RNA sequence: AUGUAUUAAGGAGAGUAUAACUUAAUUUAUGUUUAUGAUAGAGGUUAUCAACAUAUGAACUCUUAGAGAAAUUACUUAAUAAACGAAGUGAAUUGAAAUAUCUUAUUAACUUCAGGAAAAGAAAUCAAACGAGAUUCUAUGAUUAGUGUGAACGAAAAUAGAGCAGCCUAUUAAAAUAAGUAAAAUGGCUUUAAAGCUGUUUGAAUAUUGUGGGGAACCUUCCUCAAAGGCUAAAUAUAAUACAUGAGUUACAGAGAAAAGUACCGUGAGGGAAAGCUUUGAAAUAGUAGUUUU
């Protein structure tokens, strides 16, 4: 999906002021109280929402494709059957089924 | 000058002209004397009956379950001008 | 006219408020009328003044062992 | 009118939209409210589960020494005496969430349509007293609990003392409360093969003939056993004696009827109309046909308005606009039948050849 | 350093100042309350 | 038609208790070794 | 909250009657049975 | 966070059955289905043991007649936030390793006007000797042509996709086809010198039977279009609501706000918290115990 995301100090609520005098306080200097240093500052190089897609050549996935068929071939776990694949479920069941008869518990 | 400031002003916390009144509506005028003469006009009576051998009280005993009214196939069945027209030639039309 | 405090809408948590006044009238009247007197506690019980006052002594120690933490001290 | 119409919608949905949110709001104070004085009982199940680990492990360590709990003090965490519960937690007085309630009835119907009632005998399948059966006394729909008032189902409780005097004793024993899902029902059914009549445990519970009953807002319905569809009368269950209290109005003033229509007067003094609804509010739909007739002239007299400068205008431009009326009243030429033939064969010509 | 400045502070000057029709009444006032409105303030003035 | 498959069938009633009149019937006192439905 | 509760039909039925009698006026207004003119017999049964 | 759908004025004060919301603060009715539902009892306060759909009573005060120190006065069937749009006005930080042109930037901001969208729009458009065929949004074309001393700024044709609609008899009521206009000089804007906008002073022509505009200094031929009159949906912007999805968050995270623009600070504009649950209990730190040393 790639949708994270996250607020840089550029993104962050409150106002740009500038939180203590640049000298005087004893303390260390600070500018914006959205900086990654303060409690709910924003995170420098957090998640933004982009396209994690990758580019593969038509040609390469094709190859792919076989490459997974033919590893099944070779191994005997692909079984092709006569179209009209469909799980042959007793004609009682789908008789009733049909009717309504059957509740959804007893149907499932 | 603190948090009792910011608190919305009241007649009973300052003078010097602040009236404030309750609603109580406008029952003359003043003049220009600084008097009121009073408008009876404007004064309001309250209409209370005879409640000399009532027999109605604001309760109803619960022997007597809670039943709601049916009119069937009327979409405004207690709304209904027609009932309220019809309802009236039958019991009472003179009046 | 009465005044109400200014209270907190949630009482210890929200905006600051006030209710609505509270208006008292003094009518003279033109023929006396005089009050009872309230029971005495002995004669109160038609109201279960007994388990009335079991539950007010509990509230009211409730509401004084609050005032002494609110002043930052303990029952020793 | 419809522009009054609009109007009135739209001052319905602002304060639609303001009480909605005043709600939202309040449902989450009394949620954080209730869930934190739930959360005192289970502090008090956690910290007598972990005694219980101090306690086995101290008997089987000293033995002959092992000391006389029952003798000690109460604990001022919670203020509970040996081997004494909660009222709390001995009643489950404790309001659960509205998720938890359909779950503790979900063998039984549903919260709204229950198939249990007082007076059925059920069967305990939780606890130290499972296997226990007894009769229901009563059925506490709040909170989905049942009382049954069975020897083995009473426990220890520390008594309060604001509700209690000096010389009682502080700890007393009640029968405790079980959720309806600890519970089954037992029914006794006809076995079909052998004919003699023994005592079964009902796993599940649903509703049936649901009818109800709007003019009295009344419900009757049925319970029967899904899968075996055996439909369990319902337990004999005693109405409420309703009685006739001197403050209440007697049966024959009640019925009296003293209505009586008019057409020519008012059904009472026209300025009684005034104190029923509000004369100046936003939300009136009935109004008097003078003021519908007035609003309808503000919009006939801007309409005017935009009109006005008509009698301004040269005669050059008032020959054009007369001559629009006549154009557009010619209207559009139509191709007859002729024509469109005519048109078909240049198109095939030019088409297939 | 900070100064006693609403020492003898009337309430007259404050309802005047920052009152609620000290701003509908004005061009600049109006910015002010749709700017306190915008945020969410309960007190718009006073 | 008839199928191979056996469906609840049609509702019964269950007589209360009050008015089986058996007399080789007892109630329950422990639900051990009760059937459960 | 008993008596609120009477209090509230009162002005209920009140309001309703008001209502349903300033419709039945107009209802009334294309009658032929009817004829508001007329007060001493406003009313005749229709044969 | 994105997408989809729907909608197109917002807040506050006080009061009230503390799930129930407006002094009526839990109104009164209709239809259908009700366990094969929907997605043969008890129970009117020991209540609302019924959902869906359609109607219906009530709905206070201020913003919001006048006035005023908003929630008052005095009257009365008095009533419209933000964001987004267009035009007008229009910076500076910054970059050029200084700095004036330039850039920042037809930006921020302010003012006016307007609607649910607005604006724009059916060629006096582009192309190049072949032809395309209104407007709007996105991408490519394009760190291109080109401009600039530099730093940098920067198209169009065409292509692809979203939408597609043409007209004047405009599906709402408009033109007798546009003169102080086109254009020139000059002062500016825009810009590549053209085209386009504009203050001052001047000032044309009448249709392919070649009249007028444009095709990037300018002239000419040819091609192309037809100004000085107008109408037009959709794709677009913004806000609210609902839903869907998640190698998004899980409580110093997510949002500023899991009870918030509240508390609190500030005369004011304005600034702006902490705070989840019944689970788990790390380190630091404190008082002891055991072994050991002093
Ligand atoms: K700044
Ligand atoms: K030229
Ligand atoms: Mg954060
Ligand atoms: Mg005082
Ligand atoms: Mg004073
Ligand atoms: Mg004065
Ligand atoms: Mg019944
Ligand atoms: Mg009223
Ligand atoms: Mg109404
Ligand atoms: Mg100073
Ligand atoms: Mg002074
Ligand atoms: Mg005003
Ligand atoms: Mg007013
Ligand atoms: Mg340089
Ligand atoms: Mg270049
Ligand atoms: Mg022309
Ligand atoms: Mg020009
Ligand atoms: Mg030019
Ligand atoms: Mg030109
Ligand atoms: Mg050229
Ligand atoms: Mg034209
Ligand atoms: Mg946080
Ligand atoms: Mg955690
Ligand atoms: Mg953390
Ligand atoms: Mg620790």
């Amino acid at each position: 999906r790639g949708m994270a995301s996250t607020k840089t100090r550029y993104e962050v609520h409150g106002s740009h002021k500038k939180m203590s005098p640049q000298k005087g306080t004893g303390n260390a200097r600070r500018g914006t109280r959205q900086s990654p240093l303060m409690k709910g500052g924003g995170k420098t190089f957090g998640p933004k929402p982009r396209d994690f897609s990758t580019k593969l050549n038509k040609k390469v996935y094709d190859l792919a494709w076989r490459t997974a068929l033919s590893y099944r071939y070779k191994r005997g776990e692909l079984i092709v059957t006569e179209d009209g694949l469909d799980l042959p479920l007793p004609n009682d069941f789908l008789w009733l089924a049909g009717g309504g008869k059957l509740s959804r518990e007893l149907e499932d | 000058g603190l948090k009792y400031r910011k608190l919305r002003l009241t007649t009973k916390d300052v003078n010097k002209g602040f009236y404030k009144g309750n609603r109580t509506g406008s029952m003359g005028t003043h003049t220009s004397y600084g008097t009121y003469k009073i408008d009876y006009t404007k004064v309001r009576t309250y209409v209370c009956p005879d409640l000399t051998g009532f027999k109605l009280t604001p309760f109803v005993s619960k022997t007597i379950r809670p039943v709601h009214d049916q009119f069937p196939g009327d979409k405004l069945g207690p709304k209904n001008p027609a009932t309220y027209l019809a309802r009236w030639k039958s019991e009472n039309g003179l009046d | 006219v009465n005044q109400r405090m200014h209270e907190q809408r949630h009482g210890d948590v929200g905006n600051w408020r006030r209710p609505k006044s509270q208006k008292m009238m003094i009518a003279e009247l033109a023929k006396p009328f005089v009050w009872p007197k309230p029971p005495a506690e002995d004669a109160r019980e038609a109201f279960d003044y007994a388990m009335w006052k079991k539950q007010k002594t509990a509230q009211e120690q409730d509401t004084k062992f609050q005032g002494i933490r609110a002043q930052g001290e303990v029952v020793p | 009118m419809d522009k009054l119409l609009r109007r009135v919608r739209m001052a319905e949905g602002m304060v639609a939209r303001r009480a909605q949110r005043k709600n939202a709001l309040l449902k989450r104070i009394t949620e954080r409210k209730q869930n934190k004085k739930n959360g005192e009982a289970f502090t008090e199940a956690i910290q007598q589960r972990k005694a219980a680990v101090e306690a086995r492990n101290e008997d089987w360590m000293l033995g002959p020494l092992a000391p006389r709990r029952e003798l000690d003090e109460i604990t001022l965490s919670n203020g509970n005496f040996f081997g004494s519960l909660s009222p709390t937690r001995a009643l489950l007085e404790s309001e659960v969430s509205e998720e938890e309630r359909k779950a503790r009835v979900a063998w039984c119907g549903s919260p709204k349509f229950l198939c249990i009632a007082p007076g059925d005998r059920v069967v305990v399948i939780e606890g130290h007293h499972k296997d226990l059966i007894g009769t229901i006394e009563k059925l506490n729909t709040r909170n989905m609990t049942v009382e049954i008032q069975s020897e083995k189902l009473k426990t220890n409780t520390t008594v309060p003392q604001f509700m209690q005097n000096d010389a009682d004793k502080p700890v007393t024993q009640i029968y405790a409360r079980l959720p309806i899902s600890s519970v089954r029902l037992v029914h006794p059914l006809k076995d079909p093969q052998t004919g003699e009549y023994r005592d079964v445990i009902i796993r599940e519970l649903r509703p049936r003939n649901i009818v109800h009953d709007r003019p009295t807002r009344t419900r009757s319905m049925r319970r029967f056993v899904p899968g075996e569809n055996i439909i369990i009368p319902w337990p004999k269950q005693e109405p409420i004696k309703r009685e006739d209290q001197p403050a209440d109005t007697l049966r024959i003033d009640v019925d009296e009827k003293t209505f009586v229509p008019t057409l020519f007067r008012p059904p009472a003094p026209q300025q009684v109309l005034d104190e029923l609804r509000n004369k100046y509010s936003i939300f009136r739909t009935r109004h008097t046909p003078e003021y519908i007739a007035k609003k309808e002239q503000e919009e006939q007299e801007k309409e005017a308005k935009k009109s006005a400068a008509k009698a301004m205008l040269t005669p050059v431009q008032e020959y054009n606009r007369k001559q629009r009326e006549l154009r557009r009243a010619r209207g559009q030429p139509a191709l007859t039948e002729e024509m469109l033939a005519k048109i078909g064969e240049v198109v095939a010509r030019n088409k297939l050849g | 350093g900070p100064r006693p400045t609403m020492s003898g502070a009337t309430r007259l000057v404050q309802k005047r100042r920052h009152g609620f029709l000290s701003r509908v009444k004005t061009k600049n006032g109006q910015k002010t309350l749709k700017r306190r409105l915008a945020k969410g303030r309960l007190r718009l003035s006073a | 038609r008839q199928v191979n498959l056996v469906l609840p069938g049609q509702p019964t009633r269950a007589d209360a208790p009050e008015k089986i009149r058996d007399p080789n019937y007892e109630p329950a006192t422990s639900g051990a070794g009760l059937q459960e439905i | 909250r008993n008596v609120k509760q009477t209090m509230r039909g009162i002005k209920h039925v009140l309001t309703e009657r008001f209502y349903a009698w300033e419709d039945a006026v107009k209802l009334a207004e294309q009658d032929p049975e009817i004829d508001l003119s007329n007060p001493e017999n406003p009313y005749t049964p229709s044969t």
